[PDB]
DNA sequence: ACAGGATGTATATATGTGACACGTGCCTGGAGACTAGGGAGTAATCCCCTTGGCGGTTAAAACGCGGGGGACAGCGCGTACGTGCGTTTAAGCGGTGCTAGAGCTGTCTACGACCAATTGAGCGGCCTCGGCACCGGGATTCTCCAG
DNA sequence: CTGGAGAATCCCGGTGCCGAGGCCGCTCAATTGGTCGTAGACAGCTCTAGCACCGCTTAAACGCACGTACGCGCTGTCCCCCGCGTTTTAACCGCCAAGGGGATTACTCCCTAGTCTCCAGGCACGTGTCACATATATACATCCTGT
């Protein structure tokens, strides 16, 4: 969302030859922005937010696009995301991700993608692909035991299919960028707050047996405290017994 | 966790378009809340009673007819 | 060999209604022609409003009756109507009708 | 909380949610991006930091952290773009001996994860 | 298989006789099957208690009849007590 | 029989009718730099006052 | 501008909603308002999925036939509007009160 | 602000058309000994659905605000319904006075249940096209000011 | 009544999704074949009602006459719902990964319930009547309505 007017203005700045149509407003509005759009070459370049085609996706997949683009196709992880049903279906004889980063989470993330991209050479689905690159992604805490053996393959299937240029040390005409951490104090009341509840009874048994979003809810409670406590409890009014 | 509330002004309005209404008085939607309240929860103790004989825990389709045929209101398509 | 349903010229199902009587107990003897009977009875009944429902539903320019047109089928029937007074077919809607009083002009 | 802090100190400031409206994201942008007299740019890590332009600004402040490093590498590099005029500092206020220290070395090793996984020469050239 | 019964077969072979083109959607379909277990319990009910009444032990045609005559509106049971006459006179002859 | 199939107008684009195209596209570039300049929002004066 | 007059968008509602056969309360509010309910006759009880879609279309339906028979009250003291003294008098005659 | 002039109670009384009491009998509980089948008490399987909630963005509520046209109050008048009076219609309240047909009893088959087989609907379980669902025109149709 | 705009409808033709039907393959259950009590049906026959008449009595229905009271109608007054544009809350994902609470199902088994006896009180229908209260009578009290 927060790009769209980047695509339409950049547009009309680099490319002031192509008809634009930047589809975004209530629900009223979209009806009437689409209305002519069936005519030939009424626009030539539309823009819309990933989060509104999930909900207007019966007018877009009746029509031949032959560009499909997709930018920060970061947006598009999973297979099972219900967005990528409703952009896998639709009518494009070419398609186009641009991302920063196509993966950084987990493996299985380039899938997703990659059979988007082309689903004929990818067809081979979930089961292949974890078979296959079960050692590479749990190569970090799980199934070692070929040790980057497989790298080379997969890296290389790669190769036809994405440009990835590293913006640092291909060009020396850019100024340089700082990695400033900066370690943080004890802060009493928020210590009292983290030291009290991560040795609680509820919080003990919880970090022993848990269903992953009860002991996630137990470290983003750890945000609350960690971040200000009027996140996790207001300081109270102090007052004589 | 007083929820009636729920059942709005629209839904209220929209009820009373499909049921011809074409004007609504302004108290009309704190007594609908009311009716409506007072049907649910005579429907629903039914729904319950039918449930805790059969020695469930969840209150299933079937006992909301059979509650439902208790009352003379007779619904088609959930399974009864 | 033969159902028993067939031998009355039916498409409903003599024998298992036969059964539901005499198992639902409602009374201690089921004759032989009280299951062939009721059956009779209720497939006229289906004929009835799945007609009535069916060509309803193509009369709105469909080949599949729909619910909607089962509750048309049965509200604008007399006959069904009191039939089916205190039933209500679900996702079946209402009737179009607009009180003259609160039409215009 | 941070918007409270900010105008306790006296300073100008505009910030970027999931629930600022579309064109007033474009404005927000274009009255900081060109527009000095403003001091700081409150945001959110997703909403505001996925894909716009800030040349205007550096410093860089992650106040949060988040074990998933895309988000981080993603919002750093909001000023560190082309046409930048000034080397960008990148600050991250780590509480000590807490789990956002913990935070830091998960996103770290998805990091070093990423750049084995995809960075080995994908270029043109080959 | 067994588990759940119900019309379907019936009223879709009843179906294809008014309206041989026209299908029934698994919702209107569903409905009919709830349709026809309501005056199935309606008739057999009324006739149980007719068995009652004349302090027989056992529920006839004849029962079935008057309770057809006691529900349906007139013209509708003039019609299906022919049908129910008529089945049940085809049937003795087989 | 009462048919509109809207088979009329069969328009079709062309390469010469691409740089005319073009041409109102950059008068159109040329009329978004009145949306790149900018003016002021015209905020309002306050409420009438009391007299009893 | 251009408005309607008061009583033309109304009758447009009616043709509207008295011809598309689907449920009209919020679906998430009313299985809400159900547990309400529920919470004072058995503690913990759930409620399946479909057990609250029939719960809603047999209000629905109660609703609607109550308002046809509050709009024949509205209209038997002359008044085109319906209010709480005409769904009072078509349920006093409905044998619900 | 009374008073004829009615109508409505209130209280008392009595004997006769209905409420209780008492004896009988005799069909129906009660009591008892067998024989399943039914249902309870655990022990396994398969699901769905809550887990806690968060921060992006949307549609639906929700709120502001004019204003218009319906909801009421006022006024009137003009039937029309109750009120009362004389007539008369015809129902009631008892009687006489047949025989139609309940109600019953008995007798005896045709009828229902059982009852072990047997098999053929039928129901579940995947598959694969048509058929509605939603869309995007443009052309007829209403609704709203405007003379 | 025509105009002229401006919104709504309203079919035509198009485009995929997915329910509705297509078939296949065994499980449940309806059929077949036959013996065994019997449901009720039908042929009398007892004996209540039902029905049908007729008379005498009088409540009551009913028609009429006469105002009064209430009912459709008009208009004016004022507000409160309709229409519609803006601010706010609800509510979907994606992101996050599965336990477990609980219907669904059986296999044993012991307890409850049918079946089917033979007794014995107790419930019915007489009979033997006793008596609430319906009908009658009168003053007391409202309880009017015309002055
Ligand atoms: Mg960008």
């Amino acid at each position: 969302t927060s790009v769209m007017l980047n695509w339409e203005m950049e547009l009309k700045r680099w490319c002031p030859s192509f008809k634009i149509l930047t589809y975004y407003g209530a629900q009223k509005e979209r009806k009437l922005k689409r209305q002519g759009w069936t005519k030939p070459n009424a626009f030539h370049v539309c823009i819309t937010s990933y989060k509104l085609v999930l909900q207007d996706h019966q007018a877009f997949r009746r029509k031949n696009w032959r560009y499909l683009i997709l930018d920060e196709a970061q947006n598009i992880k999973n297979f099972k995301s219900q967005r990528w049903q409703s952009l896998l279906n639709f009518n494009s004889q070419r398609r186009l991700l641009l991302t920063g980063t196509p993966l950084q989470n987990s493996l299985m993330e380039l899938w997703s993608l990659m059979h988007f991209l082309m689903p004929h050479v990818f067809q081979s689905h979930r089961e292949f692909k974890e078979w296959f690159s079960n050692p590479l992604t749990g190569m970090i805490e799980g199934s070692q035991e070929y040790n980057e053996g497989l790298v080379k393959r997969l890296h290389k299937v790669l190769r036809p299919f994405l440009l990835r240029r590293v913006k640092v040390d291909v060009e020396k005409q850019m100024p340089k960028k700082y990695e400033h951490v900066i370690r943080c104090r004890l802060s009493k009341r928020q210590r009292c707050l983290y030291d009290d509840f991560m040795a609680q009874t509820t919080t003990k048994e919880t970090l022993a047996t848990g269903h992953f979003m009860s002991v996630i809810n137990i470290l983003m409670q750890l945000r609350k405290v960690c971040n200000h406590p009027n996140l996790f409890d207001p300081r109270p009014v102090t007052s004589p017994f | 966790r007083d929820n009636i509330q729920g059942i709005t002004k629209p839904a209220i309005r929209r009820l009373a378009r499909r049921g011809g209404v074409k004007r609504i008085s302004g108290l009309i939607y704190e007594e609908t809340r009311g009716v409506l309240k007072v049907f649910l929860e005579n429907v629903i103790r039914d729904a319950v009673t039918y449930t805790e004989h059969a020695k469930r825990k969840t209150v299933t389709a079937m006992d909301v007819v059979y509650a439902l045929k208790r009352q003379g209101r007779t619904l088609y398509g959930f399974g009864g | 060999a033969k159902s028993r349903s067939s031998r009355a010229g039916l498409q409903f199902p003599v024998g298992r209604v036969h059964r539901l009587l005499r198992k639902g107990n409602y009374a201690e003897r089921v004759g032989a022609g009280a299951p062939v009977y009721l059956a009779a009875v209720l497939e006229y009944l289906t004929a009835e409003i799945l007609e009535l429902a069916g060509n309803a539903a193509r009369d709105n320019k469909k080949t599949r009756i729909i619910p909607r047109h089962l509750q048309l089928a049965i509200r604008n029937d007399e006959e069904l109507n009191k039939l089916l007074g205190r039933v209500t077919i679900a996702q079946g809607g209402v009737l179009p009708n607009i009180q003259a009083v609160l039409l215009p002009k | 909380v941070l918007e409270q802090f900010l105008t306790y100190h006296g300073h100008l400031y505009l910030r970027l949610d999931g629930s600022t409206r579309v064109e007033q994201r474009q404005a927000l942008m274009e009255r900081f991006n060109a527009d000095k007299r403003i001091f700081c740019f409150i945001l959110s890590t997703r909403s505001g930091g996925v894909g716009v332009n800030l040349t205007g600004a550096d410093t860089v402040v992650f106040y949060d952290s988040d074990w998933n490093p895309t988000m981080d590498a993603q919002a750093q590099d909001r000023c560190h773009r082309i046409g930048q005029t000034r080397d960008v500092h990148i600050y991250r206020l780590i509480s000590e001996r807490t789990v956002e220290e913990n935070i830091l070395k998960k996103a770290n090793q998805k990091r070093m994860l990423g750049d084995m996984a995809i960075e080995g020469g994908n270029f043109t050239t080959a | 298989r067994s588990r759940k019964e119900s019309y379907s077969v019936y009223v879709y072979k009843v179906l294809k006789q008014v309206h041989p083109d026209t299908g029934i959607s698994s919702k209107a379909m569903g409905i009919m099957n709830s349709f026809v277990n309501d005056i199935f319990e309606r008739i057999a009910g009324e006739a149980s208690r007719l068995a009652h009444y004349n302090k027989r032990s056992t529920i006839t045609s004849r029962e079935i009849q008057t309770a057809v005559r006691l529900l349906l509106p007139g013209e509708l049971a003039k019609h299906a007590v022919s049908e129910g006459t008529k089945a049940v006179t085809k049937y003795t002859s087989s | 029989r009462r048919k509109g199939p809207h088979c009329e107008r069969p328009l079709t684009q062309e390469e010469l009718l691409r740089e005319a195209k073009i041409t109102e596209e950059l008068n159109l570039r040329s009329l978004e730099t009145y949306e790149r300049l900018e003016a002021d929002k015209k905020k309002q004066v306050h409420k009438k006052r009391k007299c009893p | 501008p251009h408005r309607y007059r008061p009583g033309t968008v109304a009758l447009r509602e009616i043709r509207r909603y008295q011809k598309s056969t689907e449920l009209l309360i919020r679906k998430l509010p009313f299985q809400r308002l159900v547990r309400e309910i529920a919470q004072d006759f058995k503690t913990d009880l759930r409620f399946q999925s479909s057990a609250v879609m029939a719960l809603q279309e047999a209000c629905e339906a109660y609703l609607v036939g109550l308002f046809e028979d509050t709009n024949l009250c509205a209209i038997h003291a002359k008044r085109v509007t319906i209010m709480p003294k005409d769904i009072q008098l078509a349920r006093r005659i409905r044998g619900e009160r």
